[PDB]
């Protein structure tokens, strides 16, 4: 079906002028790709583009022996 | 002979103790050093791990 083969590569370049993402979402692709953009950071964390880590770490304090000895 | 070996061998029981505290503090300081190390480690995957 080579009819067939030309048929489905000519409506996959019609596919090949975008704009803006998808043709026809409207709100369907609209809701859903940002209900699951919400998903990958929910349970995963609050997290910026480029903030590096800052924080400060404190070591256990030396104490002393006392000790009357001989 | 017991009171003369009692402080001999006592001065080798106070030398144990200062042994013991001086690589005891020198560990317990390197163990905080690559901790703070592995967070930044951490932290530095995770911002590239969310672009991802």
């Amino acid at each position: 079906v080579q009819k067939l083969f030309v048929d489905k590569i000519r409506e996959y370049r019609t596919k090949r002028q975008t704009s803006g993402g998808p043709v026809d979402a409207g709100p369907e692709y609209q809701q859903d790709l940002d209900r699951e953009l919400f998903k990958l950071k929910q349970m995963y964390g609050k997290a910026d583009m480029n903030t590096f880590p800052n924080f400060t770490f404190e070591d256990p304090k030396f104490e002393a022996v006392e000790k009357p000895q001989s | 002979i017991d009171l003369e070996k009692s402080q001999q061998a006592l001065v080798q029981k106070r030398h144990y103790l200062f042994d013991v505290q001086r690589n005891n503090i020198a560990m317990a300081l390197e163990v905080t050093y690559r901790e703070r190390l592995h967070r930044v480690y951490k932290e530095i995957k995770n911002r590239l791990d969310y672009h991802i």
